[PDB]
């Protein structure tokens, strides 16, 4: 079929700056009516997506100035001036000139001033002793930018058997992450030690944020 | 204001069959051509069939990996579009879109989605444990509570707060697959003195096993 590629795969922007995507198609999307069926679409965390530009340039109800839809041959631009909180997300290049195809996306994520973590830990509860299997829970709370280091300590000793960790999108609001680190261990393994410990290290500080409980 | 909504996704097995069922309001739902949309984690969006209008006999077209196996039909008199698939496949697994032909030349309208996964898995309800303080001192917004959501299969899980009321705060991390199970959990965080002397409570659903699943974390 028709295939559509977009640049860059991932693409960072200060609010208020500008922001280009680019979509390539194998071939000419000129149709006979000559018209070019070329549309952007964004996919807001969450949700469906939503037209914003029809036919290479036009915009769509609702759609703020600040989308421009540009083409020339193959090649195919969608440029965002005075970007914002609300508009991160990922953006899509579609055709329907053909057998309708879309492009692979372009998750645009905004760049902000850093911000600090919020360290929680939640022991286990009692209401899952019985699965077998207990789980701590370290929350980080809004923060940037995404990346973060999460260490566990029992009783001192460093652990690293049995962590799984998962990050929340970009939020539309302040444009900060969260996440939460889980320790699962057994029953058992989880009484035989009493003080557990979560260390986080992120950009904004060099000593690690650390929260803990005991038993 | 239009307004599209599919709904009859779950789990099928290599190689069942499943019908989805879309119902559109807010447009004079004959003028209009009605589309099936996929999007898989590992194709993205792919466009499915498409139907017309009554005066083109009701024609439709199929993406070529479906042409046989999926059938679209509709309903103008009760402004919905059906799509019956049968004999399915890993590969038909992914969200389904129901999306209006505008008359732009573009599917300008488009439903929220239900999800569609076929498996040789079985399903499994996920259970729901409290996410509490862990008693300590207040140095941290105001207090965070929330649920952890574990062993459940397929996807996905909605977790909401307060039946929705409550929705501000409120961060839900991805769901991730281990030991053929997902799990993820939903967290808010509300001022030191709304809780507990008021209610707070997660709203867990799960399509696939059709349960709804309401807890409430007091503050044992
Ligand atoms: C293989 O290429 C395709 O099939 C060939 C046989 C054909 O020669 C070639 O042109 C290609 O045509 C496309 O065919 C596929 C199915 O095989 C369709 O899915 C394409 O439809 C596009 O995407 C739809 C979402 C969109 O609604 C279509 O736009 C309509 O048709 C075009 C021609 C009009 O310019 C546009 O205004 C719109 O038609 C209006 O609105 C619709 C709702 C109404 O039913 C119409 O009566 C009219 O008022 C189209 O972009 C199809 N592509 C095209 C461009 O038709």
């Amino acid at each position: 079929d028709v295939v559509l590629t977009q640049t860059p795969l991932s693409l960072p922007v200060r609010l208020g700056d500008q922001a280009s995507i680019s979509c390539r198609s194998s071939q000419s999307l000129l149709h006979s009516d000559g018209n070019t069926y070329l549309h952007w679409y964004l996919q807001k965390p969450g949700q469906s997506p939503k037209l914003l530009i029809y036919k290479v340039s036009n915009r769509f109800s609702g759609v703020p100035d600040r989308f421009s839809g540009s083409g020339s041959g193959t090649d195919f631009t969608l440029k965002i001036s005075r970007v914002e909180a609300e508009d991160l997300g990922v953006y899509f290049c579609s055709q329907t000139t053909h057998v309708p195809t879309f492009g692979g996306g372009t998750k645009l994520e905004i760049k902000r001033a850093d911000a600090a973590p919020t360290v929680s830990i939640f022991p286990p509860s009692s209401e899952q002793l019985t699965s077998g299997g207990a789980s701590v829970v370290c929350f980080l709370n809004n923060f940037y930018p995404k990346d973060i280091n999460v260490k566990w300590k029992i009783d001192g000793s460093e652990r690293q058997n049995g962590v799984l960790n998962s990050w929340t999108d970009q939020d539309s609001k302040d444009s900060t992450y969260s996440m939460s680190s889980t320790l699962t261990l057994t029953k058992d393994e989880y009484e035989r030690h009493n003080s557990y410990t979560c260390e986080a290290t992120h950009k904004t500080s060099t000593s690690p944020i650390v929260k803990s409980f005991n038993r | 204001e239009v307004k599209v909504e599919e709904s009859g996704g779950g789990l099928v097995q290599p190689g069942g069959s499943m019908k989805l069922s879309c119902v559109a309001s807010g447009f004079t739902f004959s003028n209009y051509w009605m589309e099936w949309v996929r999007q898989s984690p590992e194709k993205g969006l792919e466009w499915v069939a498409e139907i017309r209008l009554k005066s083109n006999n009701y024609a439709t077209h199929y993406a070529e990996s479906v042409k046989g196996r999926f059938t679209i039909s509709r309903d103008d008199s009760k402004s919905s579009v059906y799509l019956q698939m049968n004999n399915l496949r890993a590969e038909d697994t992914g969200i389904y879109y129901c999306t209006r032909g505008g008359a732009v030349g573009a599917m300008d309208y488009w439903g929220q989605g239900t999800s569609v996964t076929v498996s040789s898995a079985t399903t499994t309800a996920p259970s729901v444990y409290p996410l509490v303080p862990g008693c300590s001192d207040t140095s941290g917004s105001s207090v965070t509570l929330g649920c952890l959501v574990k062993g459940y299969f397929p996807e996905p899980v909605t977790v909401k707060w307060n039946y929705g009321a409550l929705s501000s705060g409120v961060r839900t991390v991805s769901s991730v697959l281990q030991s053929g199970f997902y799990s993820l959990s939903s967290l808010v965080t509300v001022p030191s003195s709304t809780w507990p002397s008021q209610t707070v409570i997660c709203n867990v659903a799960h399509p696939a096993s059709k349960v709804d699943l309401i807890k409430e974390p007091s503050g044992p």
